[PDB]
């Protein structure tokens, strides 16, 4: 009996088998249908995006199209991993502070539609902390949909101090699409969104000092980079490289009044008991694709230093594999018989229904 | 948001502690642990918690991860037991070993009713408390270690 670990990100499915060191299937969490008004999933939808309109069933960590999400799960089991789900206990993931109904319906579909023998829904940031070999620390997890901060002490997340911002990679992609119009470029369609997402991933970075960097960008072309579009045209981008992820520190760039990711991290630590704050400040763990911008750890270090007491020892841990830290933590925990002992069995679901997820999954 | 409407509404509850206490009953390594003053040591070996024989206590493979339970009499009562639980991470331990050592440290803490105080001990960064566990010259680092439990995806 081999458990499946399926990290359903807002943007990417990461799926594979417990005990493996990496997910064996990683593909876009998208369903595509003809742009001219029957569907394609994942890599193939991306491949045919020239004729398709692409839709993400998960927005900001919440499943908003359950029919399409069923297609995503079906595709993961039968077309990618090529497994029979009724043979595999399955570990799923979720952002914290999601509405309770999201995991209730996840539980219903896994048992009633896919007939899994057992399942568990884990909080993503907790899995990343264990992947880093820690029981105490504060995780900053940022994917395509959610940025969340989870302080954890001696293996228990502190719910009163968990913070969440519905601002992450997809918002940054959309913002890059917008600001590229200032150069005369027009990226508007769902297919064009995927092109700009690639530009963002390849060329963006976090400036250590934003205003200084803006001045550098105007002084000469030293920061400019070229990028070849699928149709062969070559575009040039400059200060957009760092203005795009600056939004994480200045959410007003997209009209949000929220605190930036440095302030939210500080605020989360400050919600915890004073005697554990030094341990949290020394163990900030980054996880998720939106934490991959070059320069982000250094900028976090600088900004948290400015907010914290002047003698506070601060460390940002940025694992190189952090696009997969949640998945890897799930692979480790799902390899442990005691962790699997807490999973919901099909019989428990038959007798108790979806509500049982809240009594078993923490 | 509204925590009570959310998927973290039951974090921090007695129910959470009860479920995790039950899970810790399914690990053979904890049976009889922490029953008397002394040091008990296990090594992670392909995801399993494996006892280290007492003759080896204080010697640690640099490629491996370990759990060290130190049982002692607290100042408050010379006839009762208190606990420090240290997880020791070798400089060359692999991610599966360190992650299992962390998770299973929490589990042993659960098994002992939350009483243990946890200490993460990376090789070369060991706490003053950890250095005090072993007699003069008792702390020794050994080359090598046991193979990772991970299967490598090419
Ligand atoms: N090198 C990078 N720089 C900036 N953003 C990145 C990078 N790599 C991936 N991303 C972004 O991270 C997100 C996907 O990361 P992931 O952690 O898999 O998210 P999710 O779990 O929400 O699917 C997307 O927004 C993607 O564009
Ligand atoms: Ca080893
Ligand atoms: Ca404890
Ligand atoms: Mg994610």
């Amino acid at each position: 009996t081999t458990a499946l670990v399926c990290d359903n990100g807002s943007g990417l499915v990461k799926a594979g088998f417990a005990g493996d060191d990496a997910p064996r299937a990683v593909f876009p969490s998208i369903v595509g249908r003809p742009r001219h008004q029957d569907s394609y999933v994942g890599d193939e939808a991306q491949s045919k995006r020239g004729i398709l309109t692409l839709k993400y069933p998960i927005e900001h960590g919440i499943i908003t199209n359950w029919d399409d999400m069923e297609k995503i799960w079906h595709h993961t089991f039968y077309n990618e991993l090529r497994v029979a789900p009724e043979e595999h206990p399955t570990l799923l993931t979720e952002a914290p502070l999601n509405p309770k109904a999201n995991r209730e319906k996840m539980t219903q579909i896994m048992f009633e539609t896919f007939n899994v023998p057992a399942m568990y829904v884990a909080i993503a940031a907790v899995l990343s902390l264990y992947a880093s070999g820690r029981t105490t620390g504060i995780v900053l997890d940022s994917g395509d949909g959610v940025t969340h901060n989870v302080p954890i002490y001696e293996g228990y997340a502190l719910p009163h101090a968990i913070m969440r911002l519905d601002l992450a990679g997809r918002d940054l992609t959309d913002y890059l699409m917008k600001i590229l119009t200032e150069r005369g470029y027009s990226f508007v369609t769902t297919a064009e969104r995927e092109i700009v997402r690639d530009i963002k991933e390849k060329l963006c970075y976090v400036a250590l000092d934003f205003e200084n960097e803006m001045a550098t960008a105007a002084s000469s072309s030293s920061l400019e980079k070229s990028y070849e579009l699928p149709d062969g045209q070559v575009i040039t981008i400059g200060n957009e490289r760092f203005r795009c992820p600056e939004t994480l520190f200045q959410p007003s760039f997209i009209g949000m009044e929220s605190a930036g990711i440095h302030e939210t991290t500080y605020n989360s630590i400050m919600k915890c008991d004073i005697d554990i704050r030094k341990d949290l400040y020394a163990n900030n763990v980054l996880s998720g694709g939106t934490t991959m911008y070059p320069g982000i750890a250094d900028r976090m270090q600088k900004e948290i230093t400015a907010l914290a007491p002047s003698t506070m020892k601060i460390k940002i841990i940025a694992p190189p594999e952090r696009k997969y830290s949640v998945w890897i933590g799930g692979s480790i925990l799902a390899s442990l018989s005691t962790f699997q002992q807490m999973w919901i069995s099909k019989q428990e679901y038959d007798e108790a229904g979806p509500s049982i997820v809240h009594r078993k999954c923490f | 948001y509204n925590i009570a409407d959310s998927n973290i509404a039951n974090l921090g509850t007695e129910l959470e502690k009860k479920v995790k206490l039950e899970a810790s009953q399914h690990e053979d390594a904890w049976k009889g642990a922490g029953k008397q003053v002394g040091v008990e040591i296990w090594r992670i070996q392909q995801f399993k918690v494996v006892p280290v024989p007492k003759k080896h206590h204080g010697s640690f493979y640099t490629g491996d991860s370990y759990i060290v339970l130190s049982t002692y009499h607290p100042k408050t009562n010379p006839d009762k037991l208190a606990y420090d639980v240290h997880f020791w991470l070798g400089a060359f331990t692999t991610q599966d070993e360190a992650g299992t050592a962390a998770y299973k440290t929490v589990e042993l803490d659960d098994y002992l009713g939350g009483l243990p105080v946890q200490y993460r001990e990376v090789q070369g960064y060991e706490s003053e408390r950890f250095l005090s566990l072993f007699p003069k010259g008792g702390l020794r680092i050994l080359d090598g270690g046991v193979e990772t439990g991970f299967h490598h995806v090419e």
